[PDB]
């Protein structure tokens, strides 16, 4: 399992901490995750979890 | 090259192209684009503008067919061939029918 | 055959035509439906 | 006052997945052959190193 | 110049056609076996191979 | 904002970005006080090895010579022709040729 | 692996020519993409047992809907973008009692050769307090008032009919052979075809030269396997692998090699 | 008023190639190209045919 | 721009604004143009003839059509040992290589 | 003018026995004119009076 890090929590690279689309409620904590964990496929698969995912405003 | 292109029903456009290399056999001693003005005398060839051309043979024949099985519907193990206003050769290797061209499905 | 004088009829009107034109049919490839042949030397092309 | 740095650098690229050469070495082959036999009205064609 | 007369190809659908010898200038005939024909609703034939 | 007493020479508004965002290429500079920063999505459409219909050579026309071939050529567009000898050494030659050519070897 | 289809016995004698058939109409293709991702839908309208269907409009793959009577011009309607998310539906703007019938929505994809329909009944009445959608078992039942729209749905959201990828190009079949004792998986590899035309064969030169499929095989749909002069060493449990990854067919022919009579 | 093509028998027609790498299925298939007139303009033969219902 | 795929517009920045526009209004020549094939995203795969620059164009939402323009030798590696026209209907297989329609890397 | 002969019936080759709109009645016995009678010019004479015919329809 690939578990990403915003510098303070662990969450996993496929639980953001703003599950899901984490942009469209805060941009600059999705900016602090690229610039942590660009090193991690897993967090390509995370902003596939915020980004090609299924939010609370919308079903796709 | 060559490119012809048509348009379909729904508007879209569709190209062709064959391969054919297309030199202009350049007349005379003028070596040039089009013609000019001040131009010359050139006894020169070219298809006339009348459409009563005299016996030119093209091969039209029997159509080949349109396969259209589309229109087959399987019917749970059970084609039922659609005809539509066609006359559908059916070669049915099978029971129920072996060969035969029918106009009702 | 293939020289410019290759297409040889004894009148313009006379359509008593000997030619050499070597026309070695090709094999179409694979599902594709056409004619595919050697290649024919046009020599009235070149004779301008 | 306006300065600015510039700084630039090559890299591979993703033509490097399937566009490449390889610098070979090259020495001693493996003598592989094939060879048929009409024997007694028998074609038997074998093929060995 | 001439024309080089390529008349309509005669696909025996399900057998194997046999030589038409056609007195014309170069004439020339062949029947390929093992064709596949297609058409817009997929294969022109229902025979195979 | 209000700020007093300065002309437009003597001020400037920056508009700092960071929630509209139009991307661009990395020739045009960053940050004007910031080191490091990233953001990584990937690009699409990769690359894939293909096999592509290339055209099939003309079959010109030989004959014998004394121990020579003579060969006469028509190309459709300019296509090199090459020989080899098959024997302790190639000596093999290579040239282009562009339209109708005899040539001898 | 594959879905298996037919497993059978065949005893042969040594030096004859084994057939081991494995032919397919659905994994035909040719060296061309002609045509490789057209698709169509259409809708018919039939009338009872005693009627014969008939088509009311079609729309091909990446184009607009073609409208079959100049009379219903702007009066049956598709959705132009039915291709990105498999909504197929029909938008009637205003019926009658000339309408009722059976409506089939038809796609079909001339690649995988696939076909799928389904039947909506459209019955027309003239109270609105009777306007009902309902499933009478089989098919959706439409009750519309007249004069108002009837928007037949016809929704498959697979990826299949949507203009996903489906640039596969990755039809193969594959011959393979498990010589006896050894168990599968660790199965020996004997010929690759792949449908864009590149071959391979596998083995020392012995083998090479005995096996092959005919060099048409995509074009006449024949993938048999053809041994010539059969061996006793030639014994073998061989197996044709017919593999459509993207529509998901995975099909399998084993032949049980005996050398006797 | 030369209605020239009510009597032909047909060919269901094909594209052999439209361009675009592979083959396709039209009759915009021209089938012989006509360029010997010394003018240098062309006579070109598709298979569709034009002006008249 | 709202985590969906609508394949009918774009963006566009000018002055502090993101404008959109229609998918449709692209057109691009060398000195010839080209082939509008493969169009997502950055990326537009092209099949393109001979040049030696490249101007990619578009119209506006006020019809103002614009066009970048590098001045740039553009020429294809000769495939095979033909210097041919186009793919032919006969012709052989011989491997090459093309960026893959696939929708995300 | 010139007769038609289609085996049975020496017919003029401008009036066959489908007087007037040959094809435009039926389309196979044209079929069978053009697969015998193609030698003619008398037949293309018929041609006409099946591509040219002026018939009902037209005002010749
Ligand atoms: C054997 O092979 C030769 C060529 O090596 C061939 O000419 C001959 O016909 C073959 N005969 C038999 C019986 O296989
Ligand atoms: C499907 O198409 C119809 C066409 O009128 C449209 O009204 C409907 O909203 C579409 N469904 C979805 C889920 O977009």
């Amino acid at each position: 399992p690939v578990m990403c890090l915003l510098a303070n929590t662990t969450f996993p690279c496929s639980q953001p901490p703003c599950t899901p689309c984490c942009y469209e409620k805060e941009p600059e904590e999705t900016l602090r995750m690229l610039e942590d964990n660009v090193m991690r496929p897993g967090y390509y698969q995370l902003l596939q979890a915020s980004l090609t995912c299924s939010p609370h405003r919308q079903r796709r | 090259t060559l490119t012809v292109g048509f348009t379909d029903g729904r508007k879209i456009s569709h190209s062709c192209t064959h391969p054919f290399h297309h030199d202009p056999p350049v007349i005379g001693r003028e070596k040039f684009h089009s013609r000019p003005q001040h131009g010359r005398e050139l006894p020169c060839s070219t298809y006339a503008q009348s459409t009563a051309a005299t016996a030119e043979e093209i091969e039209v024949h029997m159509p080949p067919d349109t396969p259209d099985r589309t229109l087959m519907s399987q019917q749970s193990g059970n084609v039922k061939i659609t005809v539509n206003s066609q006359t559908v050769r059916y070669k049915c290797n099978c029971g129920d029918s072996n060969e035969g061209l029918t106009t009702t499905d | 055959p293939g020289q410019f004088g290759d297409i040889q009829s004894r009148t313009p009107e006379s359509e008593d035509v000997y030619a050499n034109t070597q026309l070695v049919l090709q094999r179409p490839s694979a599902g594709t439906v056409h004619v595919p042949y050697s290649q024919a030397p046009s020599g009235f092309k070149y004779w301008l | 006052e306006n300065t600015q740095l510039s700084e630039a650098h090559v890299e591979k690229s993703e033509s490097c997945k399937t566009e490449f050469a390889s610098a070979y070495r090259a020495h001693t082959a493996s003598a592989s052959a094939k060879l048929r036999v009409l024997y007694q009205g028998n074609n038997v064609t074998v093929s060995a190193y | 110049e001439y024309k080089t007369v390529i008349p309509s190809p005669y696909v025996k659908c399900c057998g194997t056609a046999e030589c038409k010898d056609k007195s014309l200038p170069d004439y020339s005939c062949k029947v390929f076996t093992g064709v596949y024909p297609f058409m817009w609703g997929g294969a022109y034939c229902f025979c195979d191979t | 904002k209000v700020i007093n007493n300065c002309k437009v020479d003597q001020c400037h508004a920056a508009v700092t970005n960071h929630k509209k965002w139009q991307y661009n290429s990395p020739l045009v500079p960053r940050n004007a006080e910031l080191g490091d920063r990233k953001g990584k999505v990937h690009i699409p459409f990769p690359l894939a090895n293909v096999t592509c219909r290339v055209p099939k050579a003309r079959n010109p026309t030989v004959t014998y010579g004394k121990n020579q071939v003579i060969m006469l050529l028509y190309p459709d567009h300019p296509t090199l022709l090459s020989y080899r000898n098959m024997g302790e050494e190639p000596n093999y030659q290579e040239e282009w040729v562009t339209h109708k050519k005899e040539i001898r070897l | 692996s594959s879905s298996l289809v037919s497993e059978s016995v065949v005893s042969l004698a040594a030096g004859t020519q084994a057939v081991l058939r494995c032919q397919s109409p659905r994994m035909v293709w040719t060296q061309d993409r002609l045509h490789d991702r057209q698709r169509v839908v259409h809708w018919d309208l039939s009338g009872g047992p005693g009627s014969q269907r008939r088509r009311l409009v079609d729309m091909y793959s990446a184009g607009e809907q073609r409208v079959y009577e100049p009379r219903d011009r702007d009066r049956l309607l598709l959705s132009p973008s039915a291709f990105h998310d498999g909504n197929f539906s029909l938008l009637i703007r205003a019926v009658d009692r000339g309408d009722e019938g059976v409506y089939t929505c038809n796609l079909h994809h001339h690649y995988c050769h696939l076909d799928e329909s389904l039947a909506v009944r459209l019955e027309v009445t003239e109270d609105p307090l009777l306007s009902r959608a309902y499933w009478d078992g089989e098919k959706e039942v439409l009750v519309v008032a007249h004069g108002a729209p009837a928007l037949m749905t016809c929704i498959n959201r697979a990826h299949v009919w949507t203009d996903r990828h489906l640039e596969e190009a990755q039809q193969v079949v594959h011959w393979d052979r498990q010589l006896p004792g050894v168990s599968h998986d660790r199965a020996d590899r004997l010929l690759d075809l792949y449908a864009s035309g590149e071959r391979r064969a596998y083995g020392p030169p012995f083998l090479r030269d005995r096996v092959s499929v005919n060099t048409n095989a995509f074009a006449r749909g024949d993938f048999s396997l053809r041994i010539d002069e059969l061996e006793r060493a030639d014994e073998g449990i061989y197996s044709c692998h017919l593999h459509h990854h993207y529509c998901g067919l995975h099909e399998r022919r084993v032949f049980h090699l005996q050398v006797t009579e | 008023n030369f209605n020239v093509y009510k009597a032909i028998r047909p060919y269901l027609a094909h594209c052999p190639d439209c361009g675009e790498g592979h083959s396709c299925h039209s009759p915009v298939a021209l089938e012989r190209i006509r360029n010997e007139a010394t003018d240098g303009t062309l006579k070109i033969q598709v298979s569709l045919q034009i002006g008249i219902k | 721009t709202d985590d969906s795929h609508d394949w009918t517009k774009l963006r566009y920045m000018d002055n502090h604004m993101p404008a959109d526009a229609e998918r449709a209004r692209l057109f691009v020549r060398t000195s010839a143009p080209c082939t509008i094939t493969g169009t997502m995203g950055h990326f537009i795969l092209a099949r393109c003839p001979k040049g030696e620059t490249l101007t990619v164009g578009f119209t506006d939402g006020r019809k103002i059509s614009h066009s970048c323009t590098h001045p740039f030798h553009h020429d294809p590696p000769v495939i095979g040992r033909e210097k041919f026209h186009s793919r032919p209907q006969h012709g052989r297989e011989l491997p090459c290589s093309t960026y893959a329609q696939s929708t995300a890397a």
